[PDB]
């Protein structure tokens, strides 16, 4: 029915701890396997942290909240799926004795966790090092981190090219006191949109500056390059004009039928004359173009592209600047698309496309992927997304954090230094985060096969007296420097990991009752 | 059907290390830990004990509870035996060992959950013990100088009585300090000859009244009445006292000695014989100047008739211990025989009288400003059965603690009310932080256990530990004008029951602990905790 | 830490389940390794019982409950399609690898440490394989050798008497379809047919194709010498007037005479076919004529052919019509209207065999049939099932050897030598880790499950037979000579597999070790079993 007071606190933490345990083996390159036993006769050995959490049912709503944490993390950044779940679980576990044994009110617990987050975020910055995100060779070395140990490792040179050039193009690199400061906002999902075209190989892929349109044209043989581009965007089709009111036409003599046909031709021409009056070079219409209109416009020295939705016209307008006009007759001479390099209408893979590649960077691009089959096109896309996620995380901040558990251990040590200076009851739940952070270097040792106490103690001592670049060697299990053994990760991931882990723990810790009802 | 592995000794279910025998053993101890946890402090809680003989008492004393409990589980017996160690050669610290030893085990379990072995934990605890014992030597503020002044005694007796009887501390302290000052000699710098046995001070209680009429008697108080005609002695000094173990009647014969009568004349002759022999024995007593006679046995009618005619006060003392104690008041030596109380074996008492205490009449053997007794008696009163019995125990604890003031620096005083315990937390932690390797894990947790005292003192006082403890820690985690802390060595738990906040200075009430009690408890508590941790399996067998 | 409708299997219990289950599956298939192995009966519950030794069939049809055993069985099935053999070898290797690993895991060896050792030993095993293999001649005239290969692949799965029948059948069938040119080799050029009412000993190789439907006229030849072949897709059954009509007559005799005129519709086609022979070796000696008509032929049309000593067959299956065009060289005619002398194919003896219930037509002795047929005989589905598996696998075995010149001496010499190699190389190198060397030794020991199982099934004590092989192997190395030493499963002593004729596939053994290494690793790396929704 309901679980009240300490029943909610124990139940929420208990479930979250169970979720954390599921994936403790998923951390590090030496991650161990789990056997997922289906209600059917099958069994899955897949060790992907996301799949394991997805494909295993959970009972307690608190466990479902933990699942939402991983889903949010996946949307924010390309990694941390298991970090936020393991860390959030340990934070709850560390807060458990404080709710029960110390009888510390949840309000006190939450306040300290917010303060511990603020301090943890500072430390993650302090221990990080810059990289020159404008040095393409340095960026290629970073991007490969998410490409190796995969079949497509031999593509990594092209995958880095595609990822790096596209994200640089869309990065909103701007600052001023009037139009505001985008602060290097990157949204690859909307701006780097990728299109897959049959034919060629991975090496033939290209990043375009403009819009890649999948719609065909009125004639295959039209100008491909224009010296002074002018672009028209229209909704209304080019067809016989009809009135809005009542019309009654009564024909007795057959001779007058030809007069009606001549009028029908004129009305179509008149629409085209208004289009041609403003000297266009490419006309795009959402609705269709009559056979007469097709010839009327082409003979005027322009190309015509048909069946392009408002959604595409909005993209075309961003890269051309052309204004969308509903009615053909209202087209204005101010509708232009100049400084566009091509209107190529090439048929690629036995499919017609239209390219608006230009010399502009209006906060957007398109990646064009080539491949000899749909499987190749999907394989390139699916793996490229990993490269693009890293390119986003790196280009969004030049600071890289040390891996191998080094960053998390540095937060543990530095929080301990501040904890001794924190007065009041909040000192206790404050320590909870300091200890919880060590779940990462601890788990890495366990998955490597070392001693979780003797190696973790030595690791802590190295950070306590020495530098914050000391981590765990994923392959050997030994304590090694993270500069000699580069395992560096973008700060963006580490900052969001600790941020969302503590916030998620707070969401469960502050709930002292679960009640049923509809 | 269901198979089991590892169980091959008389079919016993005996858990191995991997089965958590240590954790399960600690869990059993936790039951007793909580029982003792609420005893410590001036505001400790009472317990009802129903003895199997049909006797119900109430006490604050944990050691009484532990002796009245039938303790079966060996894991608890280790700590109960540790409690007995605090009773042997020490008069305090019972709660300190039971509470600290339990907490040391509780924090050990937190380390065991990490994967830290019992061996590694025990080794760290032994180091932290040796560090702790050394640090205590430097926390001394004052020292008892063993001058046996009433005022020096009160400084120690008061905090000792506190936490057994609260609110009557000043009344009971005067009763103990006065009695102690009576039996203690006047001397300084004399440690060659031992003196002041705990038995030197008796406590006597009567139902009815209250402590408002309590007093101290310079001598022994007996619950027996003056059987003879004389109920009191005169106001003169130095009344000669004879003490006998033989009953005051006709002497018997080792072999047979049965008198048979066949003729009326024989009855007359034997009757006169016995009367004359008894008179001769009673006469020889009187002829030595004896004015009071004490028997370890009953008195015959004829002996009463003669002793009355001789004006000798007749007082029966059947207790061998009271007769031995009487030798410390009048000096008389009990006579194994009858009728020859050699003058050298006679004692002297200035006053023997009957007194009314609580409505009950008792006989008192005392001296006033002379021939001063080596024993003292403390007189208690109270109408409530349960409360008066516990007050008696409070008196004994005061005397026992004074015995704790022994030649080997027993007078060293450390700030109490948890002030010592708080400072130890800071110092032991630093010892951990400077210690490399896994040893720091147990040394730090060793320190953690010591917060149980300022916690318990707060809880029993009705205070919110979540506000008192961080205030106590902040009170000691301060900036001082120099490396050595001064003003903030004295910040302890304020056992007031007030509303808002704060800490109290030991100096305000002179709350000090004895170093010997503390260092002893630290040794015993650690040995108890590490002994339990060393046991990863219990096996029963015929011996 | 437990959610309702879920389970989390911890405290190394998942490893105990994985190893225990694997030992179960090993125990089942361990009884069926080598020619000395046992037979299994598979009952489908409907009353049909299958007899086989084939690991692929056994794992595919055998019901498995243990989720772990399902993992191993399915993983082996994947290797079956990749390699074409080695099913039992993989399962045995996986089981023993898990058994040896478990003994060390109990002693505090982390599952990953063993897994890494397995990967090192696997890579070193592949290096040994490269130096162990013998390069076979590229000559296709190696029949004397391929006979040994066929025996190696057949003898394992048959009763050892059938081996003498099938050995030349598998050997020559593949050599016949294998062009003696660096072209390719497709074992699908040998068709697998089954017939009842004969003993399995009567399994026979047929140079051409066999058809089910025979002649239905007693006067047609059962033996046609140097036949011409007509391939015809149109019926020769009595034809009726093209359009609606009827018999309008005055006298009774006219009824049948008019019907005789209607018959002319099909008789005209018969004459054209009879004239076809007249034009193409009509009366020439030692020439014949056979028709393999896809459609029916009237009993009267058959009588027309019988009078001319022509064997006219009817209602042939499309599958043989298309192949017989390739076998005989003739073209299919959709109608007699296009019939011409250039259509006919040519073959040698065409033979009709008649048995109690069925007839069979044989189209042997073709110039370039590009196809062979094997007829598997038996009285029941017991012999038919076992023999069919033996033939299909034997054809693949000799096919792989002809395609891939790399041959591995068998009799356990490969796996026993690997044990010696890894034992010494590990102690000589020690380049892994102070702990990882444990997994390498576990790997080297597990490899011996194969030579030990082969001996145990023979009734010989593995403790003595393996020792004798190791002794002679060491003596050869101390003598500074190359010698292949393996197990004699009939005598109990050692033997030289390259003289006895016991050969294993290069590709099977290469992938068998790699697969078994992965399978055991995938289970050793499983820390917990996670169940939900069940």
């Amino acid at each position: 029915e309901r679980t009240t007071g300490r029943q909610a606190q124990i139940s929420n933490i208990t479930a979250a701890k169970a979720v954390a345990d599921v994936i403790r083996t998923c951390l590090g390159p030496k991650a161990m396997l789990k056997m997922l036993l289906d209600p059917m006769g099958g069994l899955v050995l897949t060790n992907d942290g996301h799949a394991i959490l997805r494909e295993i049912d959970v009972a307690h709503p608190a466990a479902k909240s933990m699942l939402e944490l991983s889903r949010t993390q996946d949307e924010e950044v390309g990694d941390g799926t298991t970090t936020v779940i393991i860390l959030a679980g340990e934070i709850l576990a560390q807060c458990a004795p404080y709710l029960i044994e110390k009888n510390i009110h949840p309000v006190i617990i939450i306040q300290a966790l917010k303060k511990a987050l603020t301090d943890a975020l500072e430390v993650i910055k302090q221990v990080s090092k810059p990289v020159d995100v404008e040095n393409d060779a340095a960026m290629k070395k970073l991007i490969q981190a998410s490409i190796g140990t995969k079949y497509v490792i031999h593509w990594s040179e092209k995958m880095c090219e595609l990822a790096l050039d596209a994200v640089k193009t869309v990065r909103k690199d701007l600052g001023q006191t009037v139009e505001g400061e985008p602060n290097f906002e990157i949204d690859i999902k909307r701006y780097v949109r990728v299109e897959k075209i049959p034919g060629g190989d991975v090496l033939d892929s290209r990043v375009l500056k403009g819009v890649l349109l999948n719609k065909d044209v009125v004639h295959p043989k039209m100008s491909r390059h224009i010296e002074n581009p002018r672009v028209v965007l229209l909704d209304c089709p080019l067809e016989y004009k009809k009135g809005e009111s009542q019309t009654n036409i009564e024909i007795e003599k057959e001779e007058d039928w030809n007069r009606i046909l001549q009028i029908e031709e004129e009305q179509v021409q008149l629409m085209c004359e208004q289009i041609l009056a403003v000297r266009p070079t490419l006309v795009i219409t959402e609705k269709g173009v009559s056979d007469l209109a097709q010839h009327y416009l082409l003979k005027g020295g322009c190309s015509v592209l048909r069946r392009v939705k408002k959604s595409d016209n909005n993209r075309i307008a961003r890269v051309t600047g052309a204004t969308i006009v509903n009615r053909v007759e209202d087209l204005k001479e101010s509708d232009v698309g100049t400084n566009c390099g091509l209107f190529k209408v090439e048929m690629i893979g036995d499919e017609y496309f239209s390219f608006l590649d230009n010399c502009k960077e209006p906060k957007a691009c398109t990646i064009m992927l080539r491949g000899g089959s749909k499987d190749i096109l999907n394989e390139i896309d699916r793996n490229l997304q990993d490269a693009m996620a890293v390119a986003r995380n790196v280009m969004l901040s030049p600071s890289l954090s040390p891996g191998g558990g080094a960053t998390e251990m540095a937060v543990s040590v530095k929080l301990a230094e501040k904890a001794k200076q924190l007065e009041g009851i909040q000192q206790w739940p404050y320590q909870a985060v300091a200890d919880a952070m060590e779940c990462i270097p601890r788990t890495l040792i366990q998955n490597a096969g070392g001693d979780p106490i003797r190696l973790l103690s030595q690791l802590r001592a190295k950070h306590a007296q020495g530098n914050f670049t000391t981590g765990i060697d994923g392959d050997k299990g030994k304590i090694v420097d993270m500069v000699s053994y580069g395992i560096w990760e973008p700060e963006v991931i580490k900052q969001q990991s600790v941020k969302t882990a503590i916030e998620s723990a707070c969401l469960l810790l502050r709930v002292d009752d679960i009640v049923s009802g509809v | 059907q269901n198979p089991n592995a590892g169980l091959f000794k008389q079919g016993y279910n005996s858990y191995s290390n991997a089965d958590g025998q240590i954790i399960k053993s600690i869990a059993a101890i936790r039951e007793l830990h909580q029982m003792c946890l609420t005893s410590m402090g001036p505001c400790g809680r009472n317990k009802i004990i129903v003895n199997h003989l049909g006797k119900i008492i109430i006490t604050n004393d944990a050691a009484t509870m532990l002796r009245e409990l039938d303790i079966v589980h060996p894991a608890v017996k280790v700590l109960v035996m540790a409690t007995e160690q605090q009773k042997i050669d020490m008069g305090d610290g019972t709660n300190l060992v039971m509470i600290l030893a339990g907490e040391l085990l509780n924090v050990s379990e937190k380390l065991i959950s990490m994967g830290l072995s019992a061996v590694e934990i025990i080794q760290g605890y032994n180091m932290a013990r040796k560090f702790t014992l050394k640090e205590l030597d430097e926390m001394v503020v004052g020292e008892i100088t063993d001058k046996n002044d009433k005022n020096e005694l009160l400084k120690m007796i008061k905090p000792v009585i506190s936490s057994k009887k609260y609110g009557s501390e000043d009344i009971l302290s005067e009763l103990v300090s006065e009695a102690v000052s009576h039996v203690l000699p006047v001397a300084q710098q004399a440690g060659e000859i031992p003196y002041f046995n705990v038995d030197s001070i008796r406590v006597v209680k009567i139902m009815g009244g209250s402590l408002s009429n309590s007093t101290v008697i310079k001598g022994m108080v007996f619950n027996r009445e003056p059987e003879g005609h004389v109920k009191s002695l005169s106001e003169d000094k130095k009344h000669k006292v004879a003490v006998f173990t033989c009953p005051l009647d006709i002497a018997n014969t080792e072999t047979k000695g049965t008198v048979l009568l066949h003729n009326a004349q024989e009855m007359l002759d034997f009757s006169k014989g016995e009367e004359k022999q008894i008179d001769a024995m009673m006469k020889e007593i009187a002829d030595m100047g004896v004015e009071c006679i004490v028997a370890g046995a009953g008195v015959g009618e004829l002996a009463l008739h003669y002793l009355n005619r001789y004006g000798i006060l007749v007082l029966k003392v059947p207790s061998k211990f009271e007769l031995r104690r009487l030798c410390r008041v009048c000096g008389a030596t009990p006579l194994p025989r009858l009728g020859a109380p050699t003058p050298e074996e006679l004692g002297l008492v200035e006053t023997v009288k009957t007194m009314e205490i609580g409505g009950d009449r008792v006989t008192v053997f005392k001296q006033e400003q002379g021939e001063i007794s080596r024993t003292s008696t403390i007189i208690l009163r109270g109408a409530t059965q349960n409360n008066l019995d516990d007050i008696e125990r409070a008196i004994d604890d005061g005397v026992a603690a004074v015995k704790g003031l022994m030649k080997p620096s027993g007078g060293k005083l450390l700030p109490g009310a948890g002030a010592t315990e708080i400072e130890l937390i800071s110092r032991i932690t630093k010892y951990g932080e400077r210690t490399p390797g896994l040893l720091q894990l147990a040394i730090k947790q060793f320190a953690v256990a010591f917060e149980v005292v300022p916690r318990t003192l707060a809880e029993t006082a009705g205070l919110d530990v979540n506000e008192v403890l961080p205030n106590l820690y902040a009170a000691h985690n301060v900036t001082e004008p120099g490396a050595v802390k001064t003003d903030h060595l004295y910040k302890g738990v304020d056992i007031d029951g007030e509303s808002d906040e704060g800490v109290k200075d030991i100096r305000e009430e002179n709350i000090y602990d004895m170093l010997a009690t503390k260092k002893f408890a630290i040794n015993v508590a650690t040995e108890a905790a590490t002994t339990v941790l060393s046991i990863d399996q219990i096996i029963m067998a015929k011996k | 830490l437990l959610n309702p409708k879920a389970e989390s299997l911890r405290r190394d219990a998942a490893l105990k389940v994985n190893v225990t289950s694997a030992e179960g599956l090993q125990s089942v298939l361990e009884t069926n390794l080598g020619p000395k192995g046992t037979l299994k009966m598979l009952v489908d519950g409907a009353g049909n019982i299958k007899l086989t030794k084939d690991g692929k069939v056994l794992l595919t049809e055998m019901q498995i409950q243990s989720p772990t055993a399902v993992l191993i069985a399915r993983a082996a099935a994947a290797q079956d399609e990749i390699t074409g053999d080695g099913t039992t070898t993989v399962v045995c290797l996986v089981g023993e690898l898990l058994r040896q690993a478990h003994r060390f895991i109990q002693e505090g060896v982390h599952p990953r440490i063993i897994t890494d050792g397995f990967e090192i030993a696997r890579k070193e095993s592949m290096k040994f394989l490269d130096e162990f293999k013998i390069s076979k001649t590229n000559l296709s005239n190696d029949r004397e050798f391929l006979l040994q290969v066929a025996r190696s692949s057949l003898l394992t799965k048959v009763d050892a008497d059938l081996t003498e029948v099938l050995t030349p059948i598998v050997t020559d069938a593949v050599l016949s379809v294998y062009d003696a040119q660096a072209d390719n080799l497709d074992l699908h050029m040998v068709e697998i047919m089954q017939m009842q009412h004969l003993s399995p000993k009567d399994t026979t190789f047929i140079k051409g194709l066999v058809l089910d439907h025979g002649g239905r006229h007693p006067d047609m030849p059962t033996r046609v010498k140097n036949a011409y072949v007509l391939i015809l897709n149109v019926s020769l059954e009595y034809e009726k007037t093209e359009v609606n009509s009827g018999f309008f007559y005055s006298s009774a005799d006219q009824r049948d005479k008019l019907a005789a005129s209607e018959r002319k519709f099909v008789d005209a086609k018969l004459k054209k076919i009879i004239d076809l022979k007249n034009e193409v070796c009509g009366m020439d000696p030692d020439k014949g004529f056979v028709i393999i008509n896809q459609k029916g032929i009237d009993p009267m049309s058959l009588d027309v052919f019988a009078k001319h000593n022509i064997l006219a067959l009817r209602r042939a299956k499309r599958r043989n019509m298309e192949r017989l065009q390739l076998v005989t060289g003739g073209e299919a005619q959709n109608s007699v209207e296009d019939l011409s002398p250039q259509i006919l194919g040519f073959s040698g003896l065409v033979y009709q065999e008649t048995i109690g219930e069925e007839k069979f037509t044989y189209v042997t002795e073709n110039t370039d049939p590009k196809s062979c047929t094997i007829l598997i005989k038996g009285s029941t589905h017991y012999a038919l099932a076992q023999t069919k598996d033996a033939v299909r696998d034997g054809l693949r075995a000799v096919a792989n050897v002809l395609k891939d010149k790399n041959i591995i001496p068998g009799a356990g010499a490969f796996y026993i030598a690997l044990s010696r190699y890894l034992r010494s190389a590990n102690m000589n190198k020690l380049g892994a880790k102070g702990k990882t060397k444990t997994g390498i030794e576990a790997f080297a020991e597990a490899l011996l499950v194969i030579p030990k199982t082969l001996v145990k099934n023979s009734g010989f004590d593995p403790l003595d037979v393996l020792a004798m092989v190791e002794d002679e192997l060491d003596d050869a190395q101390d003598s500074d000579e190359t010698r292949y030493v393996g197990v004699d499963l009939n005598i109990g002593d050692s033997c030289d597999p390259t003289i006895e004729g016991i050969w294993d596939s290069y590709r099977v053994l290469r992938n068998a070790i790699t697969g078994a290494t992965g399978i055991a690793s995938n289970l050793l790396l499983c820390d917990e079993l996670l169940r939900a929704g069940r």
